[PDB]
Parts: structure tokens; C-alpha cells; sequence
DNA sequence: GTCTGGCCATCTTTGTGTTTGGTGTGTTTGGGTGGTGGCCGTTTTCGTTGTTTTTTTCTGTCTCGTGCCTGGTGTCTTGGGTGTAATCC
């Protein structure tokens, strides 16, 4: 396959396929579907990584929206990446007002 | 204003008087000293004393003598614009009357429900608390009578706006408010669709008893006093004070009366009105009205959305009021001092042609 | 039936390639496809309007790459930039 | 229907946004704040469906005309 | 002190917090003012009620914030006009 | 529309000559409400 | 349209971008 | 008319410009757009910052209103 | 008794996997042009210099406005109190 040769697991014949089909441009030159891949690969491991980290800490063994919307909203760059995205059953991260606390 | 320095034995007092260059907050109409270019003045004397507990006595004293003068001359000043009012006439029947209302301004710190009654030449509004709180209102008086109904607001309002100013326990004011807050703490589907409809119950009994008692206000005028409720309809948002809020047009004046202070803009009253800030890439502009009597201030009308701006130029144009549009806010304070000081060389010239931004009445073939 | 595509496979290689003892719901594997297809279909936009600014036919992995550093943050189109060329190169070299 | 949105809903919804006392007229100003937004969103899915020649409104149109106004939705098949 | 509980007790969860058949009428209401006889998905109801749950959440965060700046602890209609008013939707 | 663009601006032409006339009534207005004998008689504000 | 009228209050010939 | 300084304003521009490529050359529209966004946002962010001061009962603009500003209109 | 945790007795349908199999990616070769490269032109961007004068600046002065402190309201809840209530010697 030529996820194979790239030394990948994502698909490249679907990537290729999908900015063929997709009306991007007349022709697609062949070290775009790779570099493509390799991006939402990285992408996805760093995410994935997070949000494991995210539910390990809360003692779970499976990933649930929570962990991700965790993940998503604690990290910096993934934050600013993903800034207009809402997560369904994600909820918010706890964040009390400084003056609102008991005195 | 004075100084006081503790320097060894000795205290210093250093003492300062009025003189030109070194002047105080007052206006150029009323000068603490006579006019006088050949005038020479003490401008400073400083002593020096033994005796510091005496010294810081007396610097005391002198303070609190000039804080009595400030406080009773302000006092004078405050009272000096307060007409004496004839004296209320009661009914010598039964008064119409409208209970558990709250009067704004309140003449005590303390909000407490009243009684509104009406006699045969005005208003008196009577706290049941004590009699002393009593606030008399006659019709003569009376410039202008609102009637606000509480439809998407919490609180009915029967407003009075005044010919002159009244002294209501330490404010003067042109404005008193008879109001009742409806707001009420009422609480499956079935509950809360009856409380709801409790609530409009409410309301709707609030507004008719309301209206009902203005009316019979301006029945009890003798015809001086029409009754105006405001066109919410035709209501747009702005902020002439600190607030942004909805300013209603009525018959005869644009008003805001739900928050203080309240405004209450005759049409009549106004001379010209100027849309400042009107330029490309701005979402709000500013309203201005510049009064026919040039010694009252102009009021602002601030933060006005721009989707409203072709529809306030139409209403001005319904009420026959000029209006001009600027890119720039004016320094009115000093352009109606120019003005105050040559009202015939102003109209002369071309008068309000000035604030049509520049009369270059030219092609401008900006294109080459 | 229906035969439609989705990536929850590759994301679960991927999981498994990180953390081995960790599972993912249902709910959270349609989230990671939403993702994936979004930054698909931003990366895509970008450097088709790249192609069309640079008057060129042709997506190759020059306008990935710039696609890519104009959307991402620094050390995150950094890292991104480091493994898609990691990729590439590793692709090439072989055939 | 839209006495719907009681009064303890808003509460808790204010509640997990942290807020920690809340006025009387916030109850009607979130109701009107909360027609406008399902106004315009309805109203673009109403459009999809519309051009999509159908009588039923599906996810797909509702995650469209939320990406439409840019509040992009995960998890519903996007 | 119940104030800060619920606070503490909500950030936490994730349910929705509307009860869906008012949801759902309200929806086919306002629905029925553009076209008669649609017919809508429970998931698209569903994510219609995260998608206005989220946005509510995110304009009482920001209404918080303004009631704050004010030096308030009570959140005001004129809080949610301003903070409307900042973001670029009034 | 532009039928009812033209009769909207039409109307909004008589918006301005009802504008100039306002402009024009207040010159007017003005010039007949000082006369140069108040303005001979300042009442200058003399400090008091 | 508005355009013109915007030009035409400030007795100008030309559309500038002040107008627009 | 723009209010910030023409030439200052290139230097500034050119500064900033100095990190991400060395030596780089300049279109006078570019600089002349760059200004005017600039302006036209700064513009905005007054607005916000007079909208948020009146708010809190004042008529003197201070910092912690532009970080309130920038906060709601999610600037980072 | 406050509060975050590590777990429970019961609900619910989910989550990882094997399986059948088919379609979609992968190999092979052929063509046509898009995209690199080189070479030339000439506009335009940087660079400096002199003279003018508007803008910036440093500073002083005064006052107005911001910020702190106060009385009094409404509101939920805890507590001490008492009179109603009453029967036993």
C-alpha cells in the first residue's frame, strides 16, 4: 500500500481519492496526500495522547467527549487551534471568579 | 487654603489668600475681590509659634470656618432658583387616591410606600410613616404628565415633570415619580403557566388602576394637563447618561424614565440637533439638542446604534426639528459661549450653517 | 448496504500506537472523525487558495506545507512540519 | 413554548457558567436572546432542507447551518 | 453557599440542563413559522439543545465577567446587552 | 424595487426640502428674535 | 444609491469613500 | 485622514518585519493598508474600551477595560 | 459536620472483535502539458541630503473625577424566648 511505503497508517489511495473528488484543483501532485497524512497523523496522536492522559487522571481506561473536551481546553495551542468548536457532552472546565469565593 | 509645618520648638502655620493667577474654582461672573488691574494682593503669610498642640487648634478651626462658608454659600445657591409655590388647596370631600406608591426622589433616605391624593389645585403625596414626609405638588406647576404602563418592565409609573424646580427633602428636582414595582417572588408545567398568567393578571389590574388615576388627574386640571404615554414603538436605545438605555418619543417630548436621572426633552424646547460621529465604519453615533433658550446646556444622547440613525432622521424631520450630521464631536461648551456672548452676530454670519461639515459647494473630481 | 467511510480505525491504531492499555467510546470516536474531517477541510481550503493566489494547477506538498504553517501555532506547525518531511523524505528514499 | 425554558433551568445554566446571584429580568432577556439565536439557526436549516427538497429536518442540515455561523459542532457526523 | 455548590455541582456534569419535551415544542414552534409539516431528527433536536446550551453557557461566562468588572456579584439585563454589544451581535 | 427605491428617495427628497426650509425658517427665526440694539446693550458680566 | 444621497446631503458632485 | 505618523509608522513596520525574513522589501500600499487596518481596529478597541468604562459608571478609559475588551472579543 | 475521593448494588447498551466479501487502492504503461529554469528587461524600492515648519514634548496648574466609606433597604436562616397550656401536691 502506499501507507506502507510512507511507513504510515493512514490511508494515502483515500486522501488522494478525497482531494481528487473534492474539486481543490485540476491535478494533485503526489507528495501533497502524504504530507496531508503525515499533519493529521501527528494531529491526531498528539490529541489522542492528551486526552488518554486527561482519562488515566481521572482513572478511567476508556475515552469519553469529557477527556477530550479536557484536553482540548487545557492545552494552549490545541485551545487556540480549536477555538470555536463546541463538544457535545464536553462541558466546561471548573473555573471559579476570584471575588466570588467565600470569605 | 493654608499649610501647617512642624520644624523643631517651632510649628509653622503658612496661610494663602485669593489672588488672580492663583485662582479658585469660581466662575468668571462672581470674583472673591473686586476687579482691579492696579490691585496688589496678600497672596501668602506664614507664622511660626512655640505652641504646636494651639497652632494645630487654631489651623483646625480656620479649616472648619471656611468648609461652614463653603457648605452655607452652596445652600444659597441652591435656593436661590426655588420659587415659592402657593399653597396646596385640600379637597373638602372625599380625595380620589392611589395607595402603596413610591415617590422618586424620596424625600427620606428611607424607601417607604405613600399615598398619592387629589385635591382641588394639585397633588399630595403622604408617606404613613410620618406626616412631615408630606410632598404637594400643584397642577400650575406641572409642565408635562406621563403615563407609563408596566408591559415589558417591572414597575407602573405616573410621572410629573415641573415648570420649576421643587425642593424634595435635601434635593432639588424638575421630576417626581409615582411608581409601584410589580416584580413579585412567586414560586411542574401546570404551576408555573398559572403563575405566569398570575403575573400578567397582575400587571394588566397595576395598569388600568394606574391609568385610571392619571386620567383622573388631568380631569382634576381643568384641561392644563394632558395626559402622554410613550410610543414604544417608535423607542430607540442610547446613553445620555452613564447607562444605556430606551429613549421613548411621546406627543410633545422624548423621555427616558425608568432609570435615574430621567430625561425629559421638549420638542418645542429645541433649536437644532446635531448627529455627531456620523461616518463610514462606525456602528454608533451620538445625538445632540441645542435648546432655544442658548443658556440651558446642550444634552447628549450617546452611543446610539447606526441602524437607527435613518430612522431618528425621519422622526426629526415628523416633529419639524433641523438637524446636521458631523464626522466630529464639537466642544459645545465653548461654541455656546460664543454664542451666549453675540446671539446677532451668530444668525448674522449664517447661524447654524456652520455644522453642515464644510460648504465647499464644489465639484470634487477626486477621479482623475 | 450502505458502505460509508470514516477514519475510527486508523484513530484506534493510532490510540493503540500511544496508549496501549486505553480504550475510547462511540461517542468520543465521532467526535475524532468531526476533527479529522474539519482540519481535512480547512488545510484543503487554504491551499487551494494558495493554488489559485500562485496561479498553479497543481496541490503539491509545498502548498501542504505552507497550508499547514499558516494555520497551525508555532511549535505545534513546527512539530507538524518535522513529520510530514520526515514522511515525505522516508517515502521518496523508497519506492 | 416558550414558557418552556423555566426559571430553575436558567438557573442552572447560570450555575455552570458560575454565576452566583442573578436578577429578576434575566429570566425574560435569556428567553429573547435564546428565540433570536434558534431564529436564525432554524432559519438556515429550514434553507438546507428547503434546497435539499425535503420535508424533514436532519442532522446534517443543523450541523451545516452551525458551521454556517461558525459554531462548528463534533460529534454529530461533521 | 448552596450558590457555590450548584456552581461546583454543574461544572462538573454534562447533562443538559433543559428538559427535552419543552425543548422540543419550542423548537417545532418556532419551526412552524416557516414552513407547516417539517419534520425534524431527535439528533438534530439533540445537537440544536448542545449547540444553545453552549452558547448560553458561554454568554453567562461572559456576563459573569462583566457583572464583575462592574464590581457586582449580580448579573443585570444591561450586563447581557453590553456583553451582546461587545462581542458584535447587538 | 427600484420603483419603490426611486419613490422612497423621492420622499426622502422631500425629507430634505423639508430639512432646507427648517434651516432657513430658524436664519430667519434667529434674525428676528436679536436685533442690533440688544446687541448694543450688552449686559456685560462684570465680575460681581 | 445611498451613496448618491450620502454626496448629495454634503452638496458634493463626486462619490468619495467617505460616502460609500 | 490617518493619525499615526507615516514614516514612524514604516520603521515599526519594518522592525517587526526584521524577525521573520531578513531584508525584505515593501510594497507603499502595503504599508498604507497596514495602517489603515490598524487604525480601523484600534478604533474598534476604543469603542469596546469606552463601552466597557461608561459601564462601570466612569468616563476615564483604563487598562484592565481593554483586557475585559479583548477577553470578550476573545483576543489573546 | 465539611469536601474531595475510591467504591457499591443494580442498569443499560455499549465496546472490541471475528467474520464474509467486495470495492477501492495499487501496479503497469502511455501521453500531454504545467511547472521549473534561464535570460532579459526596466520599474520601483531603498538610500541619502537639505530646508521648512508642524507636531511632539516637558512642565506647570488647577480642578474634577475616581475610589473609599457610610446609612438604609430586602432577603434567608438560626437562635432565645414566652405564653399557651395543664396537673399534681
Amino acid at each position: 500500500t502506499r501507507s506502507s511505503r510512507a511507513g504510515l497508517q493512514f490511508p494515502v489511495g483515500r486522501v488522494h481519492r478525497l482531494l481528487r473528488k473534492g474539486n481543490y484543483s485540476e491535478r494533485v501532485g503526489a507528495g501533497a496526500p502524504v504530507y496531508l497524512a503525515a499533519v493529521l497523523e501527528y494531529l491526531t496522536a498528539e490529541i489522542l495522547e492528551l486526552a488518554g492522559n486527561a482519562a488515566r487522571d481521572n482513572k478511567k481506561t476508556r475515552i469519553i467527549p469529557r477527556h477530550l473536551q479536557l484536553a482540548i481546553r487545557n492545552d494552549e495551542e490545541l485551545n487556540k487551534l480549536l477555538g470555536r468548536v463546541t463538544i457535545a457532552q464536553g462541558g466546561v472546565l471548573p473555573n471559579i471568579q476570584a471575588v466570588l469565593l467565600p470569605k | 487654603n493654608g499649610s501647617k509645618n512642624e520644624e523643631g520648638d517651632y510649628m509653622y502655620i503658612r496661610l494663602n489668600f485669593n489672588s488672580p493667577g492663583m485662582g479658585s474654582s469660581v466662575k468668571k461672573t462672581e470674583l472673591p475681590y473686586e476687579d482691579g488691574d492696579d490691585k496688589e494682593f496678600v497672596r501668602s503669610l506664614t507664622f511660626r509659634s512655640t505652641n504646636k498642640e494651639r497652632m494645630s487648634e487654631v489651623f483646625k478651626a480656620i479649616t472648619e470656618l471656611k468648609k461652614t462658608a463653603v457648605k452655607r454659600d452652596q445652600e444659597r445657591k441652591t435656593m436661590e432658583d426655588v420659587v415659592a409655590q402657593a399653597q396646596l388647596v385640600e379637597f373638602k370631600g372625599r380625595p380620589k387616591k392611589l395607595e402603596n406608591v413610591f415617590v422618586r426622589p424620596a424625600p427620606d433616605s428611607k424607601r417607604v410606600t405613600g399615598t398619592l391624593f387629589i385635591h382641588q389645585n394639585g397633588i399630595r403625596y403622604q408617606s404613613p410613616v410620618r406626616s412631615d414626609h408630606r410632598v404637594d405638588i400643584l397642577f400650575s406647576n406641572i409642565k408635562h404628565l406621563f403615563f407609563q404602563p408596566c408591559k415589558e418592565e417591572l414597575m407602573v409609573i405616573i410621572h410629573c415633570h415641573l415648570k420649576t424646580p421643587l425642593m424634595i427633602g435635601k434635593k432639588k428636582t424638575f421630576d417626581v415619580q409615582f411608581y409601584r414595582e410589580v416584580s413579585d417572588v412567586t414560586v411542574g408545567d401546570e404551576d408555573e403557566l398559572e403563575q405566569e398568567q398570575e403575573e400578567r393578571r397582575r400587571k394588566a389590574l397595576l395598569d388600568k388602576e394606574f391609568r385610571r388615576f392619571a386620567e383622573e388627574i388631568s380631569e382634576a386640571s381643568n384641561g392644563l394637563l394632558d395626559l402622554e404615554t410613550p410610543f414604544r414603538e417608535l423607542g430607540f436605545t442610547g446613553v445620555p447618561f452613564r447607562s444605556s438605555v430606551l429613549c421613548l418619543p411621546t406627543r410633545d417630548c422624548l423621555i427616558q424614565l425608568i432609570d435615574t436621572p430621567f430625561l425629559v426633552v421638549t420638542l418645542e424646547e429645541i433649536e437644532v440637533a446635531h448627529l455627531e460621529r456620523v461616518q463610514f465604519g462606525l456602528k454608533n453615533f451620538d445625538l445632540v439638542f441645542v435648546f432655544k433658550d442658548f443658556s440651558k446646556p446642550v444634552v447628549h444622547i450617546n452611543t446610539i446604534p447606526i441602524e437607527m440613525l435613518e430612522f431618528v432622521k425621519q422622526w426629526l424631520t415628523d416633529v419639524d426639528i433641523p438637524y446636521s450630521e458631523g464626522a466630529v464631536n464639537l466642544n459645545w461648551g465653548t461654541i455656546m459661549k460664543t454664542i451666549q456672548a453675540d446671539p446677532y452676530e451668530f444668525f448674522e454670519n449664517g447661524g447654524w450653517s456652520f455644522l453642515g461639515g464644510g460648504e465647499s459647494d464644489d465639484e470634487e473630481s477626486e477621479e482623475e | 448496504r450502505s458502505r460509508k467511510e470514516s477514519y475510527s480505525i486508523y484513530v484506534y491504531k493510532v490510540l493503540k500506537q500511544v496508549h496501549p492499555d486505553t480504550g475510547i467510546s462511540s461517542k468520543a470516536m465521532g467526535i475524532m472523525n468531526s476533527f479529522v474531517n474539519d482540519i481535512f477541510e480547512r488545510i484543503a481550503g487554504e491551499a487551494s487558495r494558495l493554488a489559485h493566489y500562485n496561479k498553479r494547477s497543481t496541490i503539491t506538498s509545498r502548498e501542504i506545507q505552507t497550508a499547514v504553517r499558516l494555520l497551525l501555532p508555532g511549535e505545534l506547525a513546527k512539530h507538524a512540519v518535522s513529520e510530514g518531511t520526515k514522511a515525505v523524505t522516508k517515502y521518496t528514499s523508497a519506492k | 413554548n416558550i414558557q418552556g425554558i423555566t426559571k430553575p433551568a436558567i438557573r442552572r445554566l447560570a450555575r455552570r457558567g458560575g454565576v452566583k446571584r442573578i436578577s429578576g429580568l434575566i429570566y425574560e432577556e435569556t428567553r429573547g436572546v435564546l428565540k433570536v439565536f434558534l431564529e436564525n439557526v432554524i432559519r438556515d436549516a429550514v434553507t438546507y432542507t428547503e434546497h435539499a427538497k425535503r420535508k424533514t429536518v436532519t442532522a446534517m442540515d443543523v450541523v451545516y447551518a452551525l458551521k454556517r455561523q461558525g459554531r462548528t459542532l463534533y460529534g454529530f457526523g461533521g | 453557599t448552596v450558590a457555590l455548590r450548584e456552581i461546583r455541582r454543574y461544572q462538573k456534569s454534562t447533562e443538559l440542563l433543559i428538559r427535552k419535551l419543552p425543548f422540543q415544542r419550542l423548537v417545532r414552534e418556532i419551526a412552524q413559522d416557516f414552513k407547516t409539516d417539517l419534520r425534524f431528527q431527535s439528533a438534530a433536536i439533540g445537537a440544536l439543545q448542545e449547540a444553545s446550551e453552549a452558547y448560553l453557557v458561554g454568554l453567562f461566562e461572559d456576563t459573569n465577567l462583566c457583572a464583575i468588572h462592574a464590581k457586582r456579584v449580580t448579573i443585570m439585563p444591561k450586563d447581557i446587552q453590553l456583553a451582546r454589544r461587545i462581542r458584535g451581535e447587538r | 424595487r427600484n420603483e419603490t427605491t426611486n419613490t422612497e428617495e423621492e420622499k426622502e427628497r422631500l425629507r430634505k426640502e423639508i430639512q432646507k426650509q427648517l434651516h432657513e425658517k430658524i436664519q430667519k427665526e434667529g434674525l428676528a428674535r436679536f436685533n442690533k440694539s440688544d446687541a448694543q446693550d450688552g449686559n456685560e458680566n462684570h465680575a460681581v
